């Protein structure tokens, strides 16, 4: 199919790429379901964290965006309880040229700069501003979860 | 040939980072899917990548146990 063939391509251009503290890769059989994992970038709150994720990819992809979710509990400003993450390029931006390692350098970007404006977790969007306080529940709460 | 193999085992790292532990036979179907079958257009055969993998777990750049491999 030409979607899986887009999908081989993807596959093929990350592994390529050499980014730093992304990966991903198809789950088992099929191309349109994969695992990534994102560490948070040297700097961040998230340093020395890492997180896997879900990416499913719908019958219409390229055209219709991957559904990609947090499956590491993730305490951040943009992410749900559920995994959710409310990232722009995920819904109204989402151009057919965008591909898998667009998206993991995307939210892995998005770790070090959320969105307080647009919260899904509320907690983490108002702890957010004191970073030593957001460090040590984020540290202290992803080995409780 | 030899891109292939460094080829080979990018991929292989990137399989096992994500997927933490496969065995001999998933690797295989793996690579053969994605690889071999892939873009790449790139050759292997079981006893081959059998035998990479030793090597790889020699070096200590793999470990080898319960029957599966993972990275260090």
């Amino acid at each position: 199919g030409p979607v899986g063939k887009r999908l081989q391509q993807e596959l093929m251009t990350l592994m390529m790429s050499g980014d730093k503290g992304i990966s991903a890769f198809p789950e088992s059989d099929n191309l349109f379901k994969w695992v990534g994992t994102i560490h948070g970038a040297a700097g961040t709150v998230y340093e020395d964290l890492r997180y896997k994720l879900s990416l499913e990819f719908p019958s219409g992809y390229p055209y219709n965006a991957p559904t990609v979710k947090f499956l590491t509990p993730c305490y951040h400003p943009n992410v749900d309880t559920q995994g959710n993450i409310c990232l722009d390029i995920l819904k109204e931006k989402w151009s057919a040229l965008y591909d898998v390692r667009t998206i993991l350098l995307s939210i892995q970007s998005l770790l070090g700069e959320p969105n307080i404006d647009s919260p899904l977790n509320t907690h983490a969007a108002e702890l957010w501003k004191n970073p030593t306080a957001f460090k040590k529940y984020l540290q202290e709460t992803y080995s409780k979860q | 040939k030899e891109e292939e193999l460094l080829l080979f085992w990018t991929y292989i790292q990137a399989m096992l980072t994500n997927l933490e532990s496969l065995s001999l036979d998933r690797i295989y179907n793996m690579l053969r899917m994605f690889v071999v079958t892939g873009p790449a257009l790139a050759e292997i055969d079981l006893q081959e990548l059998q035998g990479y993998l030793q090597k790889k777990v020699r070096d200590q750049q793999l470990v080898y146990s319960a029957g599966v491999y993972r990275l260090p």
